[PDB]
């Protein structure tokens, strides 16, 4: 019915990852900065969590880029991040977190443009 | 104890990769365990990892042997997510090229279940009718089984000037090839001997386990998804199911054989009901638009480059969409979360359930009536592993 | 609508039991079956004289890979990477820098014809017929390695196929 | 409290119980594996290869973790009774062909930019 | 709005949505929710107590009569305290209609068997556990189906990378084939194609 | 300004066409 | 085909039908290999004038499912999801084979 | 306090005065299209392509410049705000060069996104478009002028941020161009970020020309070393 | 009078206007346990209650095949006897008690 | 070219015997045919 368990969850033993993938990797928990070249905000809504970059070099043959971890293109999107948080807890990752950077609200005025002393006057349009 | 055999995967009767473990007294089987997943390729996880349209050809491959069904039930998912609808055109091609994909799979399942059995003329002589249908298919797409052509827009290309003629040429035909199959088959009484009440399945079981398509409507179970819940315009043609009486390996011979005369019947339908128009929606941001105007047109370059490199967004939602593919009711299980690329994909094959009943098909009879059983079921495992 | 397939009995009048007994005693049916496969027998053959004739294909055809060439000589290829972008295999790894002359042009353009799926997506995808999928289909290869295609073996592929790719295309972009 | 539901043990004791059913069972098992593989290990190699399998996991204090694994450590003994696995499938428990990587930060460091 | 707009069917709206009621009413232990979608599909959230009655109701029900299961499928969802979304589909021959169930559940809490209710389900839940790590309490024989023998891991779980952890190559010095990890020649090229612009308004969720 | 010109079926309407079973008696008392 | 009469007549018999009618092998019947150019139409939203693309947007008509009974929050007649299937009729065509 | 009730689509929200209509909307996660509003330079308005329609008001706003007044109920989702935002879009694209497979703004130009977003799929224009010659402002900006859409927020940035005034437009009507009218390098500390806010592929990295497209590109967050701001 | 029902392993029913009695009376008889504030009884009460009074009013088995819309009356026993054992199961289940659980916060939101 | 065959064996080539720098009498294989008559052998087009 209930045994209430008293023990800190822990995954790490049933997911399969060998120990180097989760004794080593240092999982970034972070919400995606706005690509300056464009002004939709729509990619800065949910928290992701990504790993650490890992060596890539140039295969011998056609020069292409190998790795050699698994867990490069990993990229996991949460609500919160207390959800991400909690996920890196329970599998066993090391994470480090960055809080939201969201950008304050400004002062915009279309008359400033014209200011008859103050140095906001614009001298084109 | 008895004896224990594996049957596949490198066996002639196997039907590709397919690990069968069987108990054995003597030639008596005990028990059947089928052990799949020796062609099972991660298809959803990589469905997960593309776009929508970079997803299509995955469909075809999963059924590899009638290959244009599988992309019209992927495209009536994305479609109905998308809540937009194809021109009258693109369906009644979608609906004839299925017909004809019903007449390959059916002539590759009854050929294959015989050439098991031991009748080896009548896959020669139905293979060349399935090559001028791969001839059709290359015609109209290029390529000669993993078209492509079938759209969550429409159809990918209208067809070739001169391609309905020889349609009707090869239909006008294919009558008497059916009916010198049904000579060599149906009244000899070896073939009664090896099929007539082996592997009877009960109505109240068929249902229970899954079954689907013959498998049901061998047992006189009276169900056909293109006549209760018609999908492109199979409610502006007309055709008879077949229905069994026994539930054996005949009867469903049978159904099949006259699924491909009802199938003839409905081609000739679609070719003097072809209407003219477009053959994808006129709607530039789902449907690519044409190469003459991505030339000369701004909005039709930026709407080209944005299908062809991010894909077209679909609105978050899940849907379970389901055909009559000619081995049963093949669906998907769409889940979408207002991305380019899909959420979720589920792929629902007949073969995983009929596959699972083999057991319980099989009980009572020797090792040639598994072999029976096994072509009956019309199994193909691109399907049944995904 | 519906109809049953083997919901018909037999008459039971004296005649039909003794033909019945007559085709059971004197293999009727058998016979019949070897009478179809006779005349399959005196039929002329389905089989056509490979490799001195080739079954038919059509201009839509999708074959090996091939990177075309303006009238003047210029390469078509401009690296706008959307080919790379729609390849449903991940099959093109595409490099680019201005050129000498200040063009955009490839540097690296690599096709793995053992990832391709030869969908035909990328000549889709193309924006100027630069990159095509040509008729030719007999191009086995010994080695794996021979299969891992550069700028230069595709670009010596359109040079090698342009007479054909032209016409095929000149006879089917108006269904494009 | 926590509002959680057991799967087979309901305190840490009959998890314990369960592990050590499975362990006689894999102890027990060991020989036939080896005879039936025709594996070129001895059947000490193999129950101490079970055993180090066993004992990677031993610091579990969860008894529906401990629960689950016993689940997959029948399912293995299952697999391997039955002849489903093959010899590859045994073998890969031994990393026969795999160069032994370094542990300590010298060797590390000389061999590459990986931690 | 006529030529290339799905047109939309108010009477399997209506249909659904009571039937839906009609339902909810008769099981107010275990149903927690009741949608119907705008291309007319039913959808029941329920309680992961209530997987075995509901579904025996709806199998054997006078007025729902679902004796075909046509899906038995999970979703996973990493950002849910209960990680995996199981997922029902059923088909009414007798009234040509279709219903969906939904229950969730975490890594560690197993979930009834439906294989008395329906025998289809003794493959699919095997599917489930063998790409989920979702255990199923009471099923005959549950063991591995896709994967391969001694394969660790769930695949098809968010966490799990594409191209997994081990690869196999023959190894002529011991003559087998051998698992080794997985080491590309040209690593998988991840591509970020969502777009910074909101596409359907309809959608959006409030800033909080 | 040409006419459209695409793959339809000829006026009026394709022959008929035979699917249905076609076995005949061909024997002797 | 070309085959010599007396060879037509013992197939003829031999499968009890008339092989000469529908032969499998295809001829001179079939489509020329070079066809004319086509024109392919347009579609029904090539209009210059009454085409705005909000009046024909099917992603943008579609909204999240309708919520009844959630559990947040007389006569009562018994209902079915759908009124129950008719029976099928048995194929004036050809109803028993 | 001093705070007015505005509503955007009906949703009732507390705005300090003088906030415009486009702050209002965005306080509810709502993003108002727009080409030549930048929130770190002063309001331009010329683009056109902010407007939404006020309840009760038969003339769209440019939401950018207009302040909520109190009351207001802003319908950013109408038949008239989507018209408008289609024929300003056309507008936008009547005289734009087909230049996306060549242009290095594939898959992060504001045009495009907002074509594929806001505007309509198809083109009524059947005239020849506009060519312009290209200017030279240096060895780290490359401008291909035909894509310039006259914004002019290259023009603010250098006047407010960089501090420098060589750049403007001559001209008027069609015949309006963004340069500085001389052979002279546009050569700052700042130079750089007119790449960044230039919403289209009109001002583009001389370096980075041809090499890349974005939806490629892996980005990692970093801090810079080149100095001692961080 | 009827051979050969249609469907495999459905078996002809001889006399089935009473087992149709036997079964409904019966389903009335275990409902009678059931809270009646309980929705399922009513509900289920309600058509038992509609199809045994259509049973008893109709003689010929075409005519009651035709009105009870149960297809192929056989199979109207076999529902009959479903719907029996799924009123015990139930019964023992007392569903119409109040919901056991409520789910978490965000467990049913999508998208994410 | 011979019409009066059924379709697939109505156009056929005979090889040479001798290409670029290899004896060609016994070991033919179809990858000789140039791009034009390969388009017209392979029935791609109804004109050599
Ligand atoms: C039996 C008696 C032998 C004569 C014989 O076979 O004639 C068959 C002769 C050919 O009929 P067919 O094959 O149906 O007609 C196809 C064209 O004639 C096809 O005619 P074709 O233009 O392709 O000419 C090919 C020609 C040249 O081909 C060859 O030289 C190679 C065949 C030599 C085989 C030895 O074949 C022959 O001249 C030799 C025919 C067989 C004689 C040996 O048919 C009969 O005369 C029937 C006679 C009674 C049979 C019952
Ligand atoms: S044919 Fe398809 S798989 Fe092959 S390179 Fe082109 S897009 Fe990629
Ligand atoms: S081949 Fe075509 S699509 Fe590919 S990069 Fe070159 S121009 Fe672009
Ligand atoms: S600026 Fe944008 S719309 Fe213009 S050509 Fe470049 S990518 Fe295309
Ligand atoms: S160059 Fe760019 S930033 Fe300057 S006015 Fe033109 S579009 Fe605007
Ligand atoms: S953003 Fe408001 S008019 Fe330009
Ligand atoms: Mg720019």
């Amino acid at each position: 019915q209930l045994i209430a368990v008293d023990e800190k969850l822990d995954i790490t033993t049933l997911t399969g990852v060998p120990e180097e993938h989760i004794k080593t990797r240092k999982v970034r928990i972070f919400v995606p900065a706005r690509n300056n070249m464009q002004s939709g905000v729509n990619n800065t809504k949910k928290w992701k969590m990504e790993f650490d970059t890992r060596e890539r070099w140039e295969n011998p043959l056609m020069g292409w880029s190998s790795t050699a971890d698994p867990l490069s293109n990993l990229v996991l999107t949460f609500s919160t991040k207390e959800d991400a948080v909690a996920f890196a807890e329970k599998n066993g990752w090391s994470f480090d977190v960055e809080e939201r950077k969201v950008p304050k609200p400004k002062s915009k005025s279309y008359g400033a443009n014209f200011s008859w002393n103050k140095r906001t006057r614009v001298s084109t349009k | 104890s008895n004896l224990t055999l594996n049957f596949g995967p490198q066996h002639p009767a196997a039907h590709g990769v397919l690990r069968l473990v069987m108990e054995l007294s003597g030639e008596m089987v005990r028990k059947c365990d089928p052990h799949i997943g020796l062609l099972h390729r991660g298809t959803e996880k990589l469905i997960e990892y593309k776009t929508y349209l970079q997803a299509l050809p995955y469909f075809d491959r999963l059924d590899y042997v009638s290959m244009m069904c599988n992309e019209q039930a992927y495209s009536l998912a994305v479609e109905k997510l998308l809540n937009i609808q194809p021109p009258p055109r693109a369906q009644w091609i979608r609906v004839l090229f299925g017909e004809i994909t019903r007449l390959l799979n059916h002539i590759m399942a009854v050929t294959t279940h015989a050439l098991d059995i031991g009748a080896m003329t009548p896959f020669f002589w139905m293979f060349e009718e399935r090559e001028k249908m791969f001839e059709f298919y290359e015609r109209v797409s290029g390529a000669r089984m993993h078209a492509a052509y079938i759209r969550p827009g429409g159809v990918h290309q209208d067809l070739p000037l001169g391609l309905l003629d020889d349609i009707y040429e090869f239909s006008k035909n294919f009558s008497f090839r059916i009916d010198e199959l049904e000579e060599m088959l149906t009244n000899n009484r070896i073939w009664r001997n090896r099929t007539v009440d082996i592997g009877v399945v009960t109505a109240e079981d068929a249902l229970n386990y899954g079954f689907s398509g013959v498998m049901l409507r061998g047992s006189g179970i009276q169900w056909d998804l293109r006549k209760t819940q018609p999908y492109d315009v199979y409610d502006q043609v007309e055709f008879d199911v077949p229905i069994g009486s026994r539930g054996d390996c005949y009867d469903r011979y049978l159904c099949r054989v006259e699924e491909m005369r009802q199938s003839l019947r409905i081609i000739s339908q679609c070719l003097n009901k072809m209407p003219p128009g477009e053959i994808k929606v006129d709607d530039a941001k789902v449907s690519p638009p044409k190469r003459a105007e991505m030339k000369t047109s701004m909005e039709s370059l930026i709407h080209h480059f944005k299908l062809y490199t991010e894909g077209y967004q679909v609105p978050p939602g899940a849907t379970y969409t389901a055909i009559e593919a000619p081995k049963g009711e093949f669906g998907v299980y769409l889940v979408s979360d207002g991305s380019s690329r899909p959420y979720r994909c589920k792929i629902k094959a007949p073969g995983f359930a009929h596959l699972a009943g083999l057991d319980k098909m099989s009980k009572g009879h020797m090792l040639a009536d598994v072999v029976a059983i096994i072509g009956t079921q019309d199994i193909v495992f691109g399907e049944v592993d995904r | 609508t519906y109809k049953f397939v083997n919901m018909r009995e037999p008459s039971m009048d004296m005649k039909s039991v003794t033909d019945r007994a007559a085709q059971t005693l004197l293999w009727t049916e058998l016979v019949r079956g070897l009478g179809m496969t006779l005349s399959y027998l005196f039929r002329e053959p389905a089989t056509i004289n490979y490799p001195f004739e080739k079954g038919p294909l059509s201009p839509r055809f999708r074959g090996e890979h091939a990177l075309r060439r303006y009238p003047s000589g210029e390469e078509r290829c401009i690296a706008c990477k959307l080919c790379e972008a729609v390849c449903p295999a991940q099959a093109i790894t595409i490099e680019a820098e201005p050129r000498a002359d200040g063009s955009r042009r490839t540097t690296r353009y690599d096709i793995d014809m053992t990832k391709c799926i030869y969908c035909g997506f990328c000549q889709e995808a193309c924006p100027v017929d630069a990159i095509v999928e040509g008729p030719n289909f007999e191009f086995s290869t010994e080695t794996h390695e021979e299969l891992l295609y550069n700028k230069e073996k595709l670009l010596n592929n359109g040079d090698k196929w342009e007479a054909e790719i032209a016409a095929n295309i000149q006879a089917d972009y108006l269904y494009r | 409290g926590t509002s959680v539901k057991p799967i087979f043990s309901r305190d840490m004791n009959e998890a314990k119980r369960r592990v050590r059913e499975l362990y006689r069972a894999w102890y027990r098992e060991v020989p036939n594996t080896v005879h039936l593989f025709q594996l070129d290990i001895s059947v000490k190699q193999g129950r101490d290869k079970v055993r180090e399998m066993f004992m990677k996991n031993a610091h579990v204090t969860d008894p529906r973790v401990v629960d689950l694994l016993v689940i997959k450590g029948k399912m293995e003994l299952e697999e391997t009774i039955n002849v489903w696995k093959q010899r590859t499938h045994i073998m890969r428990f031994f990393h026969e062909t795999e160069a032994p990587r370094p542990t300590d930060f010298l060797s590390k460091f000389y061999v590459g930019h990986d931690p | 709005t006529r030529p290339t707009i799905r047109p939309r069917n108010d009477v399997v709206h209506k249909q659904l949505s009571a039937f839906g009621q009609y339902v909810a009413e008769i099981l107010p232990k275990y149903v927690q929710q009741v949608q119907v979608s705008c291309f007319n599909e039913l959808e029941i959230f329920i309680h992961p107590d209530g997987v075995i009655p509901v579904l025996t109701f709806l199998r054997d029900h006078t007025n729902a009569q679902f004796k075909s299961l046509a899906d038995l499928t999970a979703v996973d969802v990493p950002t849910r305290q209960n990680r995996f979304e199981i997922v029902y589909n059923l088909l009414s021959l007798r009234f040509n209609s279709r219903i969906r169930v939904k229950t969730y559940t975490d890594e560690l809490t197993p979930i009834e068997s439906s294989v008395t209710v329906y025998k289809a389900a003794n493959w699919y839940e095997r599917e489930i556990w063998d790409m989920f790590g979702v255990f199923f309490a009471n099923h005959p024989d549950l063991r591995r189906i896709l994967t391969d023998y001694g394969f660790e891991g769930h695949p098809f779980r968010k966490d799990f990378p594409l191209s997994g952890y081990v690869e196999l190559r023959y190894d002529d010095e011991v003559k087998r084939v051998v698992a080794e990890p997985v080491e590309l020649a040209q690593e998988f090229r991840k591509f970020d194609l969502n777009s910074p612009w909101e596409a359907f308004p309809a959608y959006r969720q409030p800033p909080e | 300004a040409s006419k459209v010109k695409q793959d339809m079926p000829p006026p009026g309407g394709y022959g008929p066409i035979d699917y249905k079973r076609n076995l005949p008696r061909r024997g002797l008392s | 085909a070309s085959a010599t009469r007396v060879i037509q007549l013992l197939r003829n018999w031999a499968s009890g039908r008339d092989l000469q009618a529908k032969l499998q092998l295809r001829y001179q019947e079939i489509s020329k290999r070079t066809q004319p150019p086509p024109k392919l139409p347009v579609g029904p939203s090539h209009k210059l004038s009454n085409n705005y693309y909000c009046t024909r947007d099917g992603r943008r008509e579609a909204m999240p499912p309708s919520i009844v009974m959630s559990s947040q929050k007389t006569e009562k007649k018994a209902v079915t999801p759908a009124p129950p299937i008719k029976r099928w009729e048995l194929s004036k065509d050809q109803p028993y084979l | 306090s001093n705070l007015i009730e505005v509503f955007v689509d009906g949703q009732s929200v507390m705005v300090e005065p003088g906030t415009t209509v486009l702050q209002a909307c965005e306080k509810v996660g709502m993003q108002i299209p727009r080409f030549c509003y930048h929130e770190r330079l002063s309001v331009a308005g010329n683009c056109r392509m902010c407007l939404v329609e006020i309840e009760k008001a038969p003339k769209v706003v440019a939401a950018c410049a207009m302040p909520v007044m109190k009351g207001w109920n802003i319908l950013t989702n109408s038949e008239k705000s989507k018209k408008a935002r289609e024929g300003v879009m056309e507008f936008l694209l009547a005289n734009h060069p087909l230049d996306c497979p060549i242009c290095d703004q594939g898959g992060e130009c504001d045009l495009q996104d907002q074509s594929m977003m806001f505007g309509s799929d198809r083109s009524r224009f059947l005239e020849g478009k506009r060519a312009v010659e290209d200017k030279n402002i240096g060895p780290l900006v490359k401008t291909i002028m035909t894509r310039c859409i006259q914004c002019t927020r290259c023009i603010r940035f250098a006047s407010e941020i960089a501090g420098v005034d060589d750049l403007g437009t001559t001209g008027r009507g069609n015949d309006m161009q963004v340069g500085t009218y001389i052979e002279k390098m546009f050569m700052s500390e700042l130079s750089g970020n007119i790449i960044d806010i230039c919403p289209v592929g009109a001002l583009t990295s001389k370096p980075y020309a041809f090499t890349a497209r974005p939806w490629e590109t892996r980005k990692t967050e970093s801090i810079d070393v080149m100095d001692a701001v961080g | 009078l009827k051979k050969t029902t249609g469907l495999v392993g459905l078996a002809v029913c001889e006399t089935p206007h009473e087992r149709l009695k036997i079964l409904y009376t019966k389903i009335l008889d275990v409902l009678g346990q059931i809270p009646k504030n309980a929705a399922y009884r009513k509900y289920t009460e309600q058509i038992t209650n509609e199809k045994l009074g259509m049973v008893k009013a109709e003689p010929d088995v075409k005519k009651l095949e035709e009105q009870l819309q149960g297809g192929q009356i056989e199979e109207v026993i076999l529902q009959a006897e479903n719907e029996l054992s799924l009123a015990r199961k139930m019964l023992r289940w007392k569903p119409w008690e109040p919901l056991v659980e409520e789910p978490p916060a965000n467990q049913w939101k999508w998208p994410i | 070219e011979d019409n009066k065959q059924f379709f697939g064996r109505h156009r056929w080539v005979i090889y040479t015997t001798e290409m670029n720098g290899r004896d060609t009498f016994w070991d033919v294989d179809g990858s000789m045919v140039p791009p034009e008559w390969h388009r017209w052998l392979h029935c791609m087009t109804d004109d050599p």
